[PDB]
Order: C-alpha cells, then sequence, then structure tokens
RNA sequence: UCCCCUGCUCGGCGCCGGCCCGAAGCGUUUACUUUGAAAAAA
RNA sequence: UGGUGACUCUAGAUAACCUCGGGCCGAUCGCACGCCCGGCGGCGACGACCCAUUCGAACGUCUGCCCUAUCAACUUUCGAUGGUAGUCGCCGUGCCUACCAUGGUGACCACGGGUGACGGGGAAUCAGGGUUCGAUUCCGGAGAGGGAGCCUGAGAAACGGCUACCACAUCCAAGGAAGGCAGCAGGCGCGCAAAU
RNA sequence: AAACUGCGAAUGGCUCAUUAAAUCAGUUAUGGUUCCUUUGGUCGCUCGACUUGGAUAACUGUGGUAAUUCU
C-alpha cells in the first residue's frame, strides 16, 4: 500500500493500414508544412480531434432542452472558442464537426511564432523556441507544442534573458570578442 | 440534586395531568352538547 | 534589487506565531539563500533576525520567482517550544546523538537478552 | 479478522472529509465518541484543512494539548475526537465560535456564530425510555441521556438544551409546516418545510419536504432534523440557506462574479 | 396546450346541528412503463 | 406509567431465592489553598455491578456464480426431512441426545466430477450488441508445512503464544536443548520469467 | 536505571493453497445474542476505621549445567 497515482493514458492512436499511399502523402504534407518531428504528433492531434468529434456526435444524437446537454455542450463550446479554433458566429453544436486538423495545428506555438513576424522559418521557429528565446506573459516556454489561447496571442515577445530581445550575448559572440581582444592586445 | 429533580418533575407532571384532565372534561362536555344537539 | 512580497498572512494566538507565504523576486541572479531572506523579513517587519524560520523555497521555471513558507515568532521561548527539531538544528541550537538505527536496535535486542541491573551493563 | 480495526485508509474514507489522494496512505480514524464513523468530523481534519491553523499532525496535537479547544463547553484533548452535527467548537484564545452545519452540498463548512448563540445546542431525540423506578429517560442523537423530560416529548421531536447545565430549555414538535434539515444521503444539508409524512408499517417511512422556491424532495424519517417552529429557524443559517441550486445557475453566478470582479 | 366524465367515522379550511373538502379505515391480484429514496471510495 | 405495525416489551405489586470457584454499594493518587467554632469546602486523575451510545463481530431473509450426462436419480437411527422434551452455546436452530412419522431435492439439471477458480469494485478490445481477463496496493473471506487441542484476554482456535504427530531440520562432553521469512533485505532450488 | 502493576501485542504487512449457492455483491432482521475503550446518566435510594493483614519482586550473598531470554 504505497501512495502513488497509477493514472496514465496514451495520447495517440495508430492507423489501421500500415502501408498506404495517400494517407502517408497528407501526413508528410502536414509534417513538412507545420515543421513537425514525427507522425506521433499529427496522430495525437488527430486523436484529440476524434475525441472532440465523438463527444459532439453523442451529444448531437440527444434531444433538445436537456440540462446536462446544454451545460457540457456550452462547456465544450466555450473551450473551443477560447482555444482559438471557433468563432462567435458559429456557436452551435453541429459546427464542431466542421472543424479540421488545420485549425488545431494553427494554434500551435511554432506556427504562431512563425506567423507573428519574428522568425525566418518554421524550423527556425522551433529552434528559437527550443533554445529559450521567447516568453508568454512573463514566462518563458521551452517547448513548441504550446497550444495558445485567444486572450494570450498578443503577449508573445522575446524573453529578457536572450540576445535577441536585449540582454547578455551568447557564447560565440563573447568567444570571438575575447579572440579579437587577444589579437588586438 | 436527586431530591430537587424529583420535586420539579412531580410538580410539572401534576400540571400536565391537570391540563389533560381539563381537556378530557371539555371533551366530555362537548360530547354531552352534541348528544343534546 | 531582491524584493519580498508577502501573501496569505494569518496570525495565531494559539501558536504565538504568524504564518505567511513569501514571494521572492530575484531576476537575473541565482536563488538567494535563506539568511538574507531572514534579515530582510526582520527589516520589513521590525523584528529581531533570529525568530524568523523559513523553508520550502522552490524556484519557478524560467528564473526570477521563488515561492516559500515562513513564520514570525513572538520570542525565543515560543520558537524553542512548538517547532520541529530540524529547523532548530539548521539554525544551530539543537543536536542529536550520532547513532544509527542498526546500533540502537542491536543494543535494544542485546539488552533484551538479559534481565536486571546488568541490562545497563550489556548496553555499554 | 480477529478483532476491531484500528486503521483507516485515505481512499477508503468518507468523501465529505475531502482529503487529497497522495500525501499518505492512512486516514485519521476518529476515536469512539458521541457520533458515528461516516457522519463525523475529527478535530485534526477540521483544524488542519478547514481553519489552516496547523500544518502537520504534530502541530495540531500541540494545539490540542494546550487546552484551547472546547467542545460543548468541555475541554477535549483527543486529537481524533468525532465532532458531529451541531457541535460547538470554541476557541478561548483567538475568541470565536463555530457550529458544524451542512451547506447545500454534502460537506461540512466553517460557520462562525455569536457567543450568545454558542450557549445552547439543538439535538434530535431518539427513543423514549422509562428507568428503574418509573423515572422517564430520554436518548438524543448525540447519546446524551436526559433525566426527567417533559411528557410531551415524543420519539421524532427535537429539543434545545443548555450547554453549561445539561437541561432541556424548550422543544419543537414534529408536524407539517415546521422547518427541517435533511441529514444523510443524496439530499443532505437542504433547508425546507415539511409538507407530508407517508406511513409504511414494517419498513422505513418517507416524508415530503418543500424548498423555498417550490422545489420538492423526499427522504426517510431517520434523515429528518427539525430546526425551527414554522418558517423561522432557531439558529443562524450559513450562506446559501441550503437551497441546492443546480449547476446552471452556479455557472451563471460564477460568470457574473468573474465579470463584476475581473 | 388547460378542468371534468371511485365511495360509506373525526375534523376546520369554508358556507348556512346540516353541506362541502381533507383525513382513522379500505378498495381483484401481476409483468411492463415513468418518477423518488437508498445505492463506499478509486 | 410509556412505546411499536405487532411482546411472553419497559415499568408496578405480592412470596421467596441469591451459588464460599461468591454481583455492586471507593481502606487509591496529584495540585492550589482555605473558611468558620474539632467539624465544613473546589478544580482533576484512577476504578466502578449497570443502562444507552460508538467501533464492531456473529447467525439469518430475497435475488444473482465457468464447464461437464462417456454423472439420471440422490440422502437417511454413522441426522437425511419435520414434531415434542431436554443438554450445550453469548443467543434462534438436529448443533447434539431420547421418543415419534417417513420424509427432503431433481429434467426449471438435483447429485457426482473438473477448474491453468479467491469473490467484487474493475481492465483490454469495442458501430450497435458482445468476447476475454481480474494473483496484484480498495472492500470481504482463508492460511502461516499440514491436520488437532488449548491458556490468557472483551476480542485468537493466535502461530514474530503454547502442547503432541509425521515430513524436514540446528547445536552437543551425547545426558539433553532449541525451531518455522506465503513480513523487510538477502540465499539455495525451480523455471522463458521478476530489484538494495 | 532496574523491578512489580496496568494496557497493547487479535492492529498493520505478505500470499491465493483450500473453497462452485461455499466466499462475495445489493436489499434486509436480531422483537433471536455479545461488545475493550470513548461519550451521557447512575454511583447517603439498602435500615444493619484519623486506615486492616501477610507474601513476593528490584537489591545483598551463596551455586549447578557443554549449552537456552534455563534457574
Amino acid at each position: 500500500p504505497v501512495a502513488r497515482s497509477w493514472v496514465c493514458r496514451k495520447t495517440y492512436v495508430t492507423p489501421r493500414r500500415p502501408f498506404e499511399k495517400s494517407r502517408l502523402d497528407q501526413e508528410l504534407k502536414l509534417i513538412g508544412e507545420y515543421g513537425l518531428r514525427n507522425k506521433r504528433e499529427v496522430w495525437r492531434v488527430k486523436f484529440t480531434l476524434a475525441k472532440i468529434r465523438k463527444a459532439a456526435r453523442e451529444l448531437l444524437t440527444l434531444d433538445e432542452k436537456d440540462p446536462r446537454r446544454l451545460f457540457e455542450g456550452n462547456a465544450l463550446l466555450r473551450r473551443l472558442v477560447r482555444i482559438g479554433v471557433l468563432d462567435e458566429g458559429k456557436m452551435k453544436l453541429d459546427y464542431i464537426l466542421g472543424l479540421k486538423i488545420e485549425d488545431f495545428l494553427e494554434r500551435r506555438l511554432q506556427t504562431q511564432v512563425f506567423k507573428l513576424g519574428l522568425a525566418k522559418s518554421i524550423h527556425h521557429a522551433r529552434v528559437l523556441i527550443r533554445q529559450r528565446h521567447i516568453r508568454v506573459r512573463k514566462q518563458v516556454v521551452n517547448i513548441p507544442s504550446f497550444i495558445v489561447r485567444l486572450d494570450s496571442q498578443k503577449h508573445i515577445d522575446f524573453s529578457l534573458r536572450s540576445p535577441y530581445g536585449g540582454g547578455r550575448p551568447g557564447r560565440v559572440k563573447r568567444k570571438n570578442a575575447k579572440k579579437g581582444q587577444g589579437g588586438a592586445g | 440534586k436527586n431530591k430537587e429533580e424529583a420535586a420539579e418533575y412531580a410538580k410539572l407532571l401534576a400540571k400536565r395531568m391537570k391540563e389533560a384532565k381539563e381537556k378530557r372534561q371539555e371533551q366530555i362536555a362537548k360530547r354531552r352538547r352534541l348528544s343534546s344537539l | 534589487t531582491v524584493t519580498i512580497r508577502t501573501r496569505k498572512f494569518m496570525t495565531n494566538r494559539l501558536l504565538q506565531r504568524k504564518q505567511m507565504v513569501i514571494d521572492v523576486l530575484h531576476p537575473g541572479k541565482a536563488t538567494v539563500p535563506k539568511t538574507e531572506i531572514r534579515e530582510k523579513l526582520a527589516k520589513m517587519y521590525k523584528t529581531t533576525p533570529d525568530v524568523i524560520f523559513v523553508f520550502g523555497f522552490r524556484t519557478h521555471f524560467g528564473g526570477g520567482k521563488t515561492t516559500g513558507f515562513g513564520m514570525i515568532y513572538d520570542s525565543l521561548d515560543y520558537a524553542k517550544k512548538n517547532e520541529p527539531k530540524h529547523r532548530l538544528a539548521r539554525h544551530g541550537l539543537y543536536e542529536k546523538k550520532k547513532t544509527s538505527r542498526k546500533q540502537r536496535k542491536e543494543r535494544k535486542n542485546r539488552m533484551k537478552k538479559v534481565r536486571g541491573t546488568a541490562k545497563a551493563n550489556v548496553g555499554a | 479478522a480477529r478483532g476491531p480495526k484500528k486503521h483507516l485508509k485515505r481512499v477508503a474514507a468518507p468523501k465529505h472529509w475531502m482529503l487529497d489522494k497522495l500525501t499518505g496512505v492512512f486516514a485519521p480514524r476518529p476515536s469512539t465518541g458521541p457520533h458515528k464513523l461516516r457522519e463525523c468530523l475529527p478535530l485534526i481534519i477540521f483544524l488542519r484543512n478547514r481553519l489552516k491553523y496547523a500544518l502537520t499532525g504534530d502541530e495540531v496535537k500541540k494545539i490540542c494539548m494546550q487546552r484551547f479547544i472546547k467542545i460543548d463547553g468541555k475541554v477535549r484533548t483527543d486529537i481524533t475526537y468525532p465532532a458531529g452535527f451541531m457541535d460547538v467548537i470554541s476557541i478561548d484564545k483567538t475568541g470565536e465560535n463555530f457550529r458544524l452545519i451542512y451547506d447545500t452540498k454534502g460537506r461540512f463548512a466553517v460557520h462562525r456564530i455569536t457567543p450568545e448563540e454558542a450557549k445552547y445546542k439543538l439535538c434530535k431525540v431518539r427513543k423514549i425510555f422509562v428507568g428503574t423506578k418509573g423515572i422517564p429517560h430520554l436518548v438524543t442523537h448525540d447519546a446524551r441521556t436526559i433525566r426527567y423530560p417533559d411528557p410531551l416529548i415524543k420519539v421524532n421531536d427535537t429539543i434545545q438544551i443548555d450547554l453549561e447545565t445539561g437541561k432541556i430549555t424548550d422543544f419543537i414538535k414534529f408536524d407539517t409546516g415546521n422547518l427541517c434539515m435533511v441529514t444523510g444521503g443524496a439530499n443532505l444539508g437542504r433547508i425546507g418545510v415539511i409538507t407530508n409524512r407517508e406511513r409504511h408499517p414494517g419498513s422505513f417511512d418517507v416524508v415530503h419536504v418543500k424548498d423555498a422556491n417550490g422545489n420538492s424532495f423526499a427522504t426517510r424519517l431517520s434523515n429528518i432534523f427539525v430546526i425551527g417552529k414554522g418558517n423561522k429557524p432557531w439558529i443562524s443559517l450559513p450562506r446559501g440557506k441550503g437551497i441546492r441550486l443546480t449547476i446552471a445557475e452556479e455557472r451563471d453566478k460564477r460568470l457574473a462574479a468573474k465579470q463584476s470582479s475581473g
């Protein structure tokens, strides 16, 4: 009798067909356009989209004027509009099913840094995030899969302890400066 | 305290018994009234 | 430039101490040790820097913030009465006998082997 | 097993204690006392997780051994003494009193009271007993034997007793129209007015209680505690008044509070 | 959508001992269907 | 007197009993001190035949367990079914005695056998139904090689308590003495298989 | 310190061998019994010494066994 949790789950589901053609084509297109690392990430986004769609389907098989339906459906709708994948003009239960994987992958921190206008490319954006250069509301983020909210998009800038946003320089600048001081002295 | 509690309960039980007897006499008088009416 | 802001301040007449949560702002440097926190809480709260007992300082990811616990006692007798012994040992007014559990258990069993006055003799 | 149990697990505990899942293996098993195992609140749990006076289990023991905790006008030094429904917790040093009243949900709550309120206690009578020499005896829900009660006290009534003496002050009959409290089950802590009492011989009776806005529910006779004469309670009620508003108005009032606060 | 197509000892809830309503007491029994209670935690 | 849906309930009165292995009705302790002409006082601890309460435990009531007919009838003064009167048990009761009657279950699967069977809350897969697992941290039950018997205690058929049997087994001057890791580490054996 | 006394050692921990209306699960009853401890009551209710008795520990001293938490 030890005091642990033992609560864990998988975040992705492997496809049924191991060697297909068109599925591998759009998976490679998604990886290359969004700058991902492996198929596990796009399978994870597909799995969470499938879970949201499954919940929307089982709530849409139900009848109207049911208080638990209205409650956790409004919970799902406010989550989907606060995460940045839905609009105020489409606050309906059926419009969840019209969503795509582009909408979930467009709120990723990597493409938000790439489209914000402070990274050269999306791979450069992943390198910039991974090397501790940005911050989100006075807090640096070391990872690219930080799915931002609608109310936190306008606060992304360079971190204070970084040579890009004003701070101490890195190691090759200081090493080359010391080499220049040695050569000039 | 046993003597005081016994005396107090005896007085209160006498009051309750008097009230119940008055209620029963009122019911007997009302029974006589409905027998006469 | 290391500032201290307090949080969740609440005092106890029944423990003769004041509990609070310390938020330490130290941007651009390492985690500050606890003794300058003790003198700074002594300076801001107008108290001697020996009844303040702080612990549990965790630094947030990124550097610059540190959240921890700290108490302010009325006097030294109350600080000696209702406290754990390890904080008093950290401040250096309490020390324990340098024996392991194995020696104590073996000595207890060997003392249990005999009876009488020789129980103290076999335990050395 | 071979005897009575002495340990209680954290996950195998009543949920209204509202403990976490990973800080230990064992729960504070309450000592034997006036109240039961499920419907009680130990002094260690209350004084550590409700008032936040202590931090660890040693510090609340050092509080309790300084004779600062008073229960029903008596000093209790037990660290796991069961404090049940409408037990008066008095602190002489800090200077405030508490009454253990259920809220709308199934849990206890911190409800401060005036000292003039903290001199009596409402309790439910259980059975009518006749002693050795024809002397009447009365058994309450907290197992306080009262000698020489009023003859009008019946089985399902309620009485108000004086804490510093131990005598019956005044009583409320159990009839339709009296304000009551539900203690146990799904309906717990709801304040309502009794409207009906169905009779089932050989089994448990069921009553019908109406809320303050037209809502109705039903509980057994053993889960009924009358708190007032008519529509006026005899104690101070906590915030919310036991109305049990459902999740939609809770979400709406939380959104309104977040809008008005920011 | 809304009211209607079961009755013969005490009240009080009203009207003029009486009427009315509410109740001590009861209605050929079942399955099915709807609600409510209780239904450990994880 | 008082209560239950229901007493041979609680209470009342009368006549006695009241176990030398025996019910109670205080030959215990600490602190602060005292008032009033020796006697008279408070706040606590310990113990207490009882009554209620609390943790329970125990025996019952209704319903629900995988496979097998190459298991179709089973049980019975060596109790199986019911009745009466008793012993014993903390109590109800074939739980056990003495006397009676021949009963009781079964094709709606009794009975016998198997299980790589501890049961449940649960887990994997899963359109919709379903299939498989559950030794395993929570709840209940069982055991400490296997049967058996018991002391003490409120509560044990207790095994980090005792007493004898067999199997295994330690020390010895050979007369005797001492044991039970299916607890935590560790070792041997075993196996595809599991840590200081 | 030691020792007498009282209390707890029947809790906790490990395992799944036995067990197929057995265990167990939900619902029920003890009006058919027991209950350490805690809490509350009861404890001059009975019509008849200003403190009693002798035994044993711990301790002192003398021993046996090859050996035991032996005596």
